[PDB]
RNA sequence: CGUAGACGGUGAGAGCCCGGUACGUGAAAACCCGACGUCUGUCUUGAUGGUGUUCCCGAGUAGCAGCGGGCCCGUGGAAUCUGCUGUGAAUCUGCCGGGACCACCCGGUAAGCCUGAAUACUUCCCAGUGACCGAUAGCGGAUUAGUACCGUGAGGGAAUGGUGAAAAGUACCCCGGGAGGGGAGUGAAAGAGUACCUGAAACCGUGCGCUUACAAUCCGUCAGAGCCCUCGACGUGUCGUGGGGUGAUGGCGUGCCUUUUGAAGAAUGAGCCUGCGAGUCAGGGACAUGUCGCGAGGUUAACCCGGGUGGGGUAGCCGC
RNA sequence: GGCAGCCAACGUGUUGGCUGGGUAGGGGAGCGUCCUGCAUCCGGUGAAGCCGCCGAGUGAUCGAGUGGUGGAGGGUGUGG
């Protein structure tokens, strides 16, 4: 049986060249009137999954 | 290079045989040995060593009493693997224990051991094991007696040489296999390997080419 | 089984090894015959008496049929060319056995 | 000689199975389990955070889409090519792979900036502006097939 | 000398004692696949390769709509396939598919069609094999076994192997109603007696040694008086580097396990012994830690061949 | 006096000196059992098992020491 890989750990995270699992950041899919461009530039792109999540991630991203 | 002086059992002398280096002047890798000859014995093995769950025993669908009254543990099968008569937790099931050990891997480890025969000396060269049409395990028995003394000797003949295979195979420490076939657990095995020219030129020609 | 009754044999093994007798009964069901004067058996027979020593079937391989010069001798066949049977043969003398 | 019985594992190859349960010696009674809980029976699955919004169900789905179409391509760098033409003539797919710089069947595409010295006939499916470059300086001709 | 040391049996490890084994080989009859026959339709009775314009040629089907099924596709932009319901196309300038459509196109010619062998499985039969079990195991079933027994019934469902090489299975006598013994005999051995290989523990006695009826004991442990045997100075019982027990008496001493902040705990479990009873296996699964091969390469999967574990197999995978 | 990591040494690195209560738990190294490849030994002149004696090891435990019973297998080494 193969181990199949989470669907949306898949959809959520990557890894760049070196191996850097990257993700996105929450609150700012909407209600984005209220929350200045600073704070949208600050959640735009993708930052590396933190060191406590890293391992998890991996996981669901292997199998 | 290695040379092996083909042995008639007419008692002369034909010619020789070198020996690659590539083939029988590698270096012994004792760890590669091992494996591969561990992945063979695994191999060998018939796993069909088979017992029965708490499921596959007869009976014991039904829960065997109440669960609560009568004072005793609580069952949900006589068939339960504390119960006398019950499936076995962990007991072993069928399985195939073969190795896929690389095919470098298992060339080197044979062309290591027939190398360590050949440093030792042990590999001998023959043109056949007997004169004639007929099998004489006789003649071979005097023939593998004047090549060498060792218990254990591994015959590589041609599938052809059915004379010699049958002249040999039933002397009590001979073992016989073809070129094609030749490999580092028999190899190991035999204190000596004693090939046919055919089944030499046959190897070596394989493992050149 | 090669050896059958009324043929002298002589027990290769046993207690009584080197004693010929005359086969008094086979039992090819169990690969025994009944000897003549070999394992004697001291029986507790209550006839009032005493012990009877009678005989005990003793395993057909523990026996070899004596050839015609007296030697024992394994037993081969040979099919006759009068009538096509299969006498039975000395392997020793190579004679009827 | 060396027989069977003179076989061994390399030195720290094997290594003893951990039986667990087996007395007080070892891992015994809960078998490194610890005490009660749902580890001490089962496994907890990866996904499960303790019913908080798991990470990978509160993070979003990484924005844009696959295409299907894509044309990727197997990257050859004119600096391989220098170590493995080091005396020029012509170069294609058939000896990139020959060379092992690229798969077997592939779309192979030429690049490179790391100094290419050698007057090469490339012929990949494409070339870099550096890739051009390089071929021309170098004197060789790079050929888009 | 064995072209036959496979495996068993035989009074204990047998290639040469026996069944056999490698291999001299064998079928009247019956049943399975081969060659030649009788037997079975189509032609020479102008087609057969070229010529050429025009007419005719597979339906309640395709399509469509509604509601469903199934496809990675959970109705979605929803194609192809399909059930039911309704409505319903001509003849190649046709029709269908390429996940709409002019079509540049390509592919194919459904519904009237139908029809082939080459891959799964084992009740049963034959020959084999096992780093499988070996009588609480292995099939429930080595034994009356789907039996006994239980249940109205469906159904559930056991326990029970070993004398000895050979019954040679203890004649005869004695005690006893017998049972069971004691002589005697058989046997290598009854320390093998149809309660039978070995014969553990629990458990139950009998004999001997020490101890114990003023004593408050988690039953032990540390001292320890007093009561027998192994070598000797000495010549004879008191010593010893010595060597086991039995334990008057003194000190200390709150079972084991689980689970708990914490249990000797008056919290859980255990009457005892023996046997069994719980991290195991599958998969190029995933993540981390010694070895082959590289030199950027490693590998093969299915499969093919080999009487094996061996040789091929580049598809693919991972690096790049 | 006896046993378990690091340091110095000059040379083969095994000697000396600085080191250790433990539940969950982690790591390391081992004892015993069975089955096995190969090697090699013991065994009806008595294997295993069982009951002891005498001892032994830091532990699991040991017994190619030994007595009794026993009657056919077993030990050791290195691997699986």
């Amino acid at each position: 049986p193969k181990a199949k890989t989470h669907s949306g750990a898949s959809k959520r995270f990557r890894r760049t060249g070196t191996g850097k699992i990257v993700r996105q950041k929450a609150n700012r899919r909407h209600l984005l009137e209220h929350k200045p461009t600073k704070r949208t530039r600050r959640l735009d792109g993708r930052t590396t999954v933190s060191a406590a999540d890293n391992s998890r991630i991996n996981k669901l991203l292997n199998g | 290079t290695l040379k092996v002086d083909v042995k008639t059992p007419a008692g002369k002398t034909d010619g020789s045989v070198e020996l690659p280096a590539e083939l029988f002047d590698v270096e012994p890798n004792i760890a590669l040995m091992h494996q591969v000859v561990t992945a063979q014995l695994a191999a060998k093995r018939q796993g069909t060593h088979s017992t029965k769950t708490r499921g596959e025993v007869s009976g014991g669908g039904k829960k065997p009493y109440r669960q609560k009254g009568t004072g005793r543990a609580r069952q949900g099968s006589t068939r339960a693997p504390q119960f006398t008569g019950g499936g076995t937790v962990h007991g072993p099931k069928p399985r195939d224990y073969s190795q896929r050990t690389p095919k470098k891997m298992i060339a080197a480890a044979l062309r290591g051991a027939l190398s360590d025969r050949a440093r030792n000396d042990r590999i001998h060269a023959v043109t056949e094991l007997v004169e004639g049409q007929t099998p004489s395990t006789k003649s071979a028995k005097t023939f593998l007696g004047t090549l060498t003394e060792n218990k254990k000797v591994l015959v590589v003949i041609g599938r052809t040489d059915e004379v010699g295979a049958k002249s040999v195979r039933n002397l009590p420490g001979v073992h016989v296999i073809s070129p094609d076939q030749l490999n580092t657990y028999d190899v190991l095995n035999a204190d000596d390997v004693v090939f046919s020219v055919e089944a030499l030129n046959a190897y070596i020609s394989a493992n050149s080419k | 089984m090669k050896v059958h009754k009324g043929d002298t044999v002589l027990v290769i093994s046993g207690k009584d090894k080197g004693a010929k007798g005359k086969v008094l009964v086979a039992y090819p069901d169990r690969n025994k015959v009944l000897v003549e004067g070999v394992n004697r058996i001291k029986k507790h027979t209550a006839v009032s008496g005493g012990i009877v020593t009678q005989e005990a079937p003793i395993h057909v391989s523990n026996v070899m049929v004596v050839d015609s010069d007296g030697k024992p001798t394994r037993v081969g066949y040979r099919i006759d060319d009068e009538t096509g049977k299969k006498v039975r043969i000395a392997k020793t003398n190579g004679k009827d056995i | 000689v060396i027989k069977l019985h003179d076989l061994k594992p390399a030195p720290g190859e094997k290594k003893a199975k951990t039986r667990v349960g087996r007395g007080e010696g070892s891992k015994g009674k809960t078998a490194g389990r610890g005490t009660k809980g749902t580890k001490a029976r089962k496994n907890v699955p990866v996904m499960f955070e303790g019913g908080q919004m798991p990470i990978h169900m509160r993070l979003p789905k990484l924005k844009g889409f696959k295409n299907r179409f894509r044309t990727e391509y197997q990257v050859v760098n004119v600096g391989d090519i220098n170590k493995a033409f080091p005396q020029g003539g012509t170069v294609g797919v058939d000896e990139l792979v020959a060379k092992g710089l690229v798969r077997k069947n592939s779309l192979v595409k030429v690049l490179g900036d790391g100094k290419l010295t050698v007057k090469v006939d490339v012929t990949a499916n494409k070339f870099s502006g550096s890739a051009r470059e390089a071929i021309t300086a170098a004197g060789g001709s790079a050929t888009e097939l």
